[PDB]
DNA sequence: TTTTTTTTTTTTTTTTTTTTTTTGA
């Protein structure tokens, strides 16, 4: 109860300060004008662009990963105005799970949503124009020009779609006697940031820099258009700008089209940007506006803990420290070997050593013999796409595997596409809808904690638990709050319908040995009791679309349960809560991997979350109508009709079983700036969180971790991020010692954070 | 850069320091803080035109009757004059606009075998040469301008410039005793617990380091174990280390260090660097020690280390393989 | 002329059933459960009112034996909602006459729902179809492209009037287990909390009016006054829908005395305390960071050390055990000075005089060997 | 003996509802 206290009496000085920062008032001249963003629009290439200041503030709270700042955040929705985003969905959805765990927060998207990122914008050319700053000293309006040329392919359509559009909006109720503050309840679907000027971006190291100057732009146009009543009250955006500047880092790829090398270099993130840039921390003066959080509230070792402060403040490196890492030290045989560490993530620094360290486990876990089980993932080429963009390379000849030799990777969700073991791409023209399609195997392993990677539509089929877990479930709606409190009698109905069929287990239980003849006489007596006050008999299920229906048919099949647990539970004590208890709505049988879940009704229709730790279970087929939404897009549903897509059944923690949906992408990036629908890409998208990329580890902690680091690429910086995902230094093991090797250490923020730390004006909370 | 005006204003706010510094550290001396002469030399980068350092030496004589004996006593006297010097409001506020880190002084170049650069010399780039602050009551201008040419000025064991009494300042002040550090390691000891120190974590495995040969007694069991971990995990090397004998190298309270040099086979045959494969000759150019220190929740962690004399892995550096518990 | 700001959830969708009241219609309306509630009355004085002056009018308004003390009431009913706000009024009603004030003593001291009537009876049109006017007048616009209004708006477009009215008052009815879960499992929390952070935190003003609902529930969870047992034994866990939770909170004794006027003040006195050792040991860390000139390992070294050599868990319990109270009268608090900046500067910032032109560092470890 | 070439994030609009089983040469 005491842990919170400094940040509850230190977070106060920060909202003591984001207030006045958001009720600052510009000069009329100052606000950015309408007709700014139309010629934005008229312009086609990003030189003749006018030279123009977008006003902006900003609040930075810095501190250590998992330093509990989200606190900060907390604080900060429950009392101010604000719009909570995030770098990443995964962020996001995180922020969202701490922000409901203590009161109301609205479904927190990210960033990119906010300022309108859409599906074409993903695969666009972020890097092409250049530009010479006129600069040193770089002014403002210089750094914003150049943040907008390095995005003009996204500025630019994000303007055009905006404007072309068309009115109407706030300019309508603006003139009630010519009531905007009730203009977005009142008209719907408007975006978020017409409603607010405090604009809180987590984990925003890992944005680029060009991204601040971004939202502040994009800031501005949604708030022109609609003639906002903060446009009319000369109000400016503040980023308040939440992440870890030495624990994350932002990463820039671009595609050479015919030397097909995808480059990824190093960026500058939003908070190096604004902490490092002599121009950005005058103008919006980061010395009256940082906040950094300084405790590791999971860490509870003391040696782990001074290494952390080491590493992360830049301090030099001592014989003791040393001599500390040197007790994590374990062979580069033992940590590759899968028989060791079981039940540790394993991190490396080559997307190539983890499609390695995959494929040997595999083999290992095949041969002793979980399941090492096949399932198919496909790939959809097509004829012209090949054929233009062949004819637009310059390089007309490439075969189609060559062009699969890389963008593979950029034909969907680089994380799992580049760390998968997989087979040999079976790519045969199957231009009956004029295409072309690929074939490989993506080999997971059975019954692990895998993760959601994309955006999937979870449909539970059942709960494979305890008959205690379900009365657990049942006592305190758990399930129910999370479908949401605008859609509770949807979630009731399926609640019902399994009590109403998870009858019989009881039955099966009956079956039970070590049991009296009348310890089971008494159980059926007691069994015979309840129906009394009620054997499944003939109940009538189901209810008509009504409130109250759910409230009092679902009512009686909650207490049925209820009780029903509860009395069995005192009828065989202990027994009867571990008893395994699994409710379904249809016939659900499961030999080996494959299972079968008959024909469904999609009784309850959600989406799976990407943080949810879901399990995998199985490859069951029985299509369903609502995975199959398919609408290009058509011609592969043909094929998908015809060859069953198999929906991959995962485990979430409580222990429900879901069916969900596949995923699709395309790759659409030129040269010629003609953006055009090649390759559409079929797969299942989960992740096996046993082994990743130490870039990849930046963005979730892990329980347990083995760190196998390549010499000669080793940065410090890595060795940090790698060692600081878990809270214990206990499970922690490492191929060489980070400290005793040649590394390459970057402390140029480090020692920017430590002049901010001896500054009076910056707010340290503990 | 700098001008040169700042800089000579700067050194004399350094004198004033110093000399209060010297008569608190030479409590019987008589240091008079505007007649005691300092002598200053800078390196040569008017217009400093200096994109690097203002290099810099500051002389002073051992006040009479005072001689200082000793390393860490000369260390103590520069930690007393560099705490010293940050806490005259004049220095700081003159060139601490330009100063990126304030640590002025260094203290270790008065180590037994380590050379400083003399005055009115160069570097192989810059030729310290002095730069005149006149004491503000100095009665003898010319003589102090003609005391920076004297080589006795500026050498560290100089003859002293009839002697009834000479108080000889052998011992001051000790390392790693900053007020922050004792406390926070109290605090540790209250809060987190005792971590026992190697020796009595090695007294309970029948070893006591007073006698010789006592830790090469656990050694010799522990080789066994280190030998059956590498020839299973590193075992391209393998039939290396059957005959070795463990060799008493470095000893720190917290760190055992034991040579494992062989005699079958070949007296000076080199134990092949278990990692970064080289040549037959190349590979075969490495040292091995095995490191007793105490980890986790006090129990004897043991390690395995190399030192390699080839360009792949860090040469003369020593490397950690595998750590066993003991 | 008391006033009371009441929060309220009816048995379903609580939007609908609320609009469907001030419309006059008997379609849908449930009967309002009236759950957390706080009462004041305009201070007559210009700057009269003390801490103990507002213990007592407080302890007048609330009657120990059960209900309120006035003859007529003006009732602002109120849903969670943002306007930052953490509630949103609805609709607000007189009660006068003998029965009105009867229905709202029997519901405000007990827990037994206000039927549809007696509200219905009872609506300030003058006032509250006021409230909602210009929401209503928003809508007209924008379905373009006052109680007939309201109902010619309800059955014109029901999508988006529903849409308006939850999207304002966002989060308007939540769960039954929301409440139990975001407001502490203890009774004390459900009653008091809920009435200070929903009901009283913005209008009595302070800084409580900036504090999350963690940190108040942890005032709360300090705001150790005796413990009466419960009549009937009901646990605060056993309770399903919010004819439970209203009865819990209507019944309690944290809700109609003494317990219930030292709440508020207690907020402010604790922030008082807690503010002033923080800003004193905040003041000293601030100083000390700027003129530290250090190294910098032992730079991190000292800021570390110092932040937990002021806030520590040790101090920091004795800290908030200095603060408990076992009484709410402000005359007859147990409440003691907090040694949590004393301490820290007796140990840690008496060394401050070591690096003060001083040399007494050097002092504590000189040993100056001078052979003669 | 040179000798490489490492890592990431974003891509929404909703919650139900028509079933088919010999093919080849
Ligand atoms: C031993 C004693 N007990 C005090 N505690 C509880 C602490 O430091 C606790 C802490 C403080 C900072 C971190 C951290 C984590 C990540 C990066 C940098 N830092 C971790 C843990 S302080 C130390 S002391 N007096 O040696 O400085
Ligand atoms: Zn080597």
């Amino acid at each position: 109860a005491f842990l919170n206290f400094t940040s509850m009496h230190g977070v106060q000085p920060i909202l003591k300060r984001i207030r006045e920062l958001s009720q600052q008032q510009l000069d009329g001249a100052q606000v950015p004008h309408l007709q700014w963003f139309r010629d934005v629009a008229a312009l086609e290439s990003p030189a003749g662009l006018p030279l123009r200041e977008f006003p902006f503030a900003v609040y930075l709270i810095t501190g250590n990963a998992g330093s509990g700042k989200s606190t900060c955040v907390q604080t900060i929705n429950e009392v101010l105005d604000c719009v909570v985003t995030g770098a990443t969905r995964i962020a996001a959805q995180n922020m969202y799970a701490k922000l409901s765990g203590a009161f109301l927060s609205r479904p927190i998207n990210t960033i990119f949503h906010e300022f309108g990122f859409r599906g074409n914008h993903v695969q666009a050319q972020l890097g092409q124009y250049p530009y010479t700053l006129t600069s040193n000293p770089a002014s403002l309006e210089d750094l914003q020009r150049r943040d907008l040329t390095y995005y003009w392919e996204v500025i630019l359509d994000l303007t055009k779609r905006a404007l072309a559009a068309s009115r109407n909006e706030f300019r309508a109720l603006a003139a009630l006697e010519r009531l905007t503050r009730l203009a977005p309840a009142t008209h719907g679907a408007l975006p978020a940031f017409t409603r607010s000027n405090v604009i809180v971006i987590d984990e925003a190291g890992l944005l680029g820099r060009h991204l601040l100057t971004a939202v502040v732009y994009c800031w501005w146009m949604i708030n022109a258009l609609y003639h906002t009543p903060q446009y009319a009250a000369r109000l400016r955006p503040v980023l308040v700008c939440v992440g870890s500047p030495t624990q994350t880092a932002s990463l820039e790829s671009t595609f050479e089209h015919q030397k097909l090398r995808c480059s990824v270099r190093q960026s500058e993130n939003v908070l190096t940007y604004l902490i490092c840039n002599r121009t950005l921390r005058e103008y919006a003066r980061l010395s009256y506006s940082w906040a950094i959080f300084i405790n590791n509230k999971r860490c509870v070792e003391h040696e782990f803990g001074n290494l952390m402060k080491v590493l992360e403040y830049g301090l030099p490196i001592t014989e003791e420290h040393m001599q500390f890492v040197d007790r994590f030290v374990v062979p580069e045989n033992y940590i590759t070997n899968p028989a060791n560490l079981p039940g540790w993530t394993r991190l490396f620094s080559s997307h190539k050593e983890v499609s390695a360290y995959m494929a040997k486990l595999h083999a290992y876990l095949k041969v002793t013999r979980f399941v090492v089980f096949t399932l198919p993932v496909l790939t959809f080429v097509s004829v012209k796409e090949f054929d233009e963009y062949r004819r637009l390379t310059h390089q007309p000849g490439l075969t189609i595997e060559k062009w699969l030799t890389a963008n593979a990777s950029r034909i969907t969700n680089y994380s799992q596409s580049q760390d998968q073991d997989a087979g040999h791409m079976r790519c045969e023209v199957h231009s009956k809808q004029q295409l072309v399609v690929a074939r490989n195997d993506v080999t997971y392993v059975l019954n692990s904690q895998i993760a959601v990677t994309a955006r999937l539509r979870k449909l539970v089929f059942g709960f494979s638990g305890t008959f205690r877990a379900f009365e657990a479930v049942l006592r305190d709606d758990s399930f129910v709050k999370t479908q949401g409190e605008t859609s509770v009698e949807f979630a009731y109905r399926f609640l019902s319908r399994l009590i109403f069929s998870g009858l019989i287990s009881f039955y099966n239980f009956l079956q039970r040995p070590g049991l009296d003849a009348t310890q089971r006489t008494l159980a059926y007596a007691r069994m015979g009791e309840l129906t009394a006050e009620i054997f499944y008999c003939h109940y009538t299920p189901g209810e008509p679309e009504t409130t109250a229906a759910v409230h009092t048919q679902f009512a009686l099949l909650k207490r049925a349960f209820l009780g029903r647990f509860r009395i069995l539970q005192e009828l065989f004590g202990e027994a009867f809560e571990v008893a395994p208890f699994s409710t379904y709505v249809d016939n659900v049988i499961f030999r080996g991997c494959e299972m079968l879940t008959g024909s469904p009704r999609g009784g309850l229709m959600s989406v799976a979350l990407q943080t949810d730790n879901y399990t995998l279970m199985g490859y069951t087929y029985a299509r369903v109508f609502a995975f199959a939404d398919e609408l290009a897009t058509a011609n592969v549903a043909e094929l998908l009709e015809e060859a069953p897509l198999p929906y991959v059944v995962l485990r979430d923690q409580h222990g429900f079983m879901s069916v969900v949906n596949t995923n699709i992408s395309e790759f659409v990036e030129s040269i010629d700036s003609t953006e055009l629908a090649m390759a559409i890409n079929a797969d299942y998208g989960i992740s096996s969180k046993l082994a990743m990329t130490i870039t990849r580890s930046q963005g979730l902690s892990l329980d347990k971790v083995a760190i196998c680091f390549t010499p000669g690429n080793l940065r410090l910086n890595s060795a940090y991020v790698a060692m600081s995902r878990t809270t214990s230094s206990e499970f922690l093991r490492m191929n060489l010692n980070p400290l005793r090797e040649r590394h390459e250490r970057d402390d140029v923020i480090s020692e920017h954070i430590l002049s901010a730390l001896r500054d009076p004006n910056v707010v340290i909370v503990y | 850069p700098v001008p040169f005006r700042r800089l000579h204003e700067a050194l004399g706010h350094f004198r004033r320091g110093a000399l209060a510094a010297v008569q608190l550290l030479f409590p019987a001396a008589r240091v008079d803080p505007d007649a005691y002469p300092c002598y200053f030399f800078k390196s040569a980068c008017p217009v400093c035109s200096c994109t690097d350092k203002i290099g810099l030496r500051v002389c002073m004589p051992v006040p009479a009757p005072y001689v200082v004996h000793g390393s860490l006593t000369m260390r103590g006297v520069a930690r007393v004059i560099q705490q010293a010097v940050l806490l005259d409001r004049d220095f700081v506020e003159a060139i601490g606009s330009y100063v990126k880190n304030f640590l002025l002084i260094d203290t270790g170049v008065y180590a037994h075998g380590h050379s400083l650069r003399l005055p009115y010399f160069a570097k192989i780039c810059g030729r310290l040469l002095p730069v005149f602050v006149i004491p503000p009551a100095c009665k003898d201008v010319p003589a102090f301008v003609a005391a920076h040419a004297d080589p006795r000025r500026f050498h560290f064991h100089a003859p002293p410039t009839s002697p009834r009494e000479i108080r000889v300042l052998h011992s001051l002040g000790g390392d790693y005793v900053s007020f922050f550090e004792r406390k926070a390691s109290r605090n540790a000891l209250e809060h987190f617990g005792r971590r026992e120190t190697l020796t009595e974590v090695l007294g309970r495995y029948n070893v006591q380091p007073d006698a010789g040969g006592t830790v090469e007694g656990f050694a010799s069991e522990l080789l066994g174990r280190i030998v059956a971990c590498i020839e299973t995990h590193f075992p391209e090397h393998a039939g290396e280390y059957q005959a070795v004998s463990v060799r008493r190298a470095v000893s720190k309270d917290d760190w055992v260090l034991l040579q494992l040099v062989p005699v079958r086979g070949t007296l000076q045959q080199s134990l092949s660097c278990l990692r970064f494969k080289h040549g037959r000759a190349s590979r075969a150019t490495a040292r091995t020690f095995v490191a007793l220190s105490v980890g986790a929740n006090n129990r004897l962690c043991v390690s395995l280390c190399q030192q390699c004399f080839a360009a792949k892995c860090d040469s003369n550096r020593l490397h950690t393989l595998f750590t066993i518990d003991a | 002329p008391v006033e009371v700001t009441a929060l309220y959830a009816t048995d379903g969708c609580v939007i609908t059933s609320s609009i469907a009241l001030l419309t006059n219609s008997l379609l849908g309306a449930e009967p309002v459960y009236i759950f957390s509630y706080d009462a004041y009355t305009h201070d007559g004085r210009a700057d009269g009112p003390t801490e103990q002056d507002r213990f007592e009018e407080s302890r007048a308004l609330y009657q120990a034996s059960g209900g309120l003390n006035g003859d007529s009431f003006r009732v602002t009913f109120c849903l969670l909602g943002t306007e930052r706000g953490r509630t949103r009024p609805m609709f607000v009603c007189r009660f006068e006459r003998a029965d009105d004030v009867a229905a709202l003593q029997d519901a405000l001291a007990h827990g037994t729902p206000l039927q549809p009537d007696h509200i219905a009876a009872t609506l300030d049109a003058e006032a509250t179809f006021a409230l909602h006017a210009n929401m209503i007048l928003a809508l007209t616009v924008a379905i373009n492209n006052g109680q007939r209004g309201l109902t010619t708006l309800y059955v014109h477009h029901e999508v988006r009037v529903l849409a308006a009215y939850r999207r304002a008052y966002y989060g308007s009815a939540q769960s039954p287990f929301w409440f139990l879960s975001k407001f502490g499992p203890d009774e004390k929390s459900l009653v008091l909390t809920t009435r200070y952070y929903l009901l009283q935190a913005q209008r009595l003003g302070g800084a409580g009016a900036t504090y999350d609902l963690q940190a108040i529930k942890d005032i709360c969870a300090t705001y150790a006054i005796p413990h009466a047992p419960r009549p009937d034994t009901v646990s605060a866990a056993s309770l399903t829908s919010f004819a439970a939770i209203t009865r819990f909170c209507c019944t309690s004794q944290y809700a109609r005395g003494a317990a219930a006027a030292g709440f508020p003040l207690y907020v402010e006195r604790r922030i008082a305390a807690d503010v002033r050792e923080t800003s004193a040991l905040e003041k000293f860390i601030t100083h000390d960071r700027s003129c530290l000139r250090v190294s910098d390992r032992e730079f991190i070294t000292y800021i570390y050390l110092a932040h937990f050599e002021c806030f520590s868990p040790p101090r920091l319990a004795t800290h908030l055990r200095a603060v408990t109270t076992h009484d709410p009268n402000p005359a007859a608090s147990t409440e003691q000075p907090s040694p949590l900046g004393r301490e820290a500067v007796e140990q840690f910032f008496c060394h401050v005089r070591a690096q003060l032109n001083i040399g007494e560092y050097v002092k504590h470890n000189v040993t100056p060997r001078e052979t003669v």
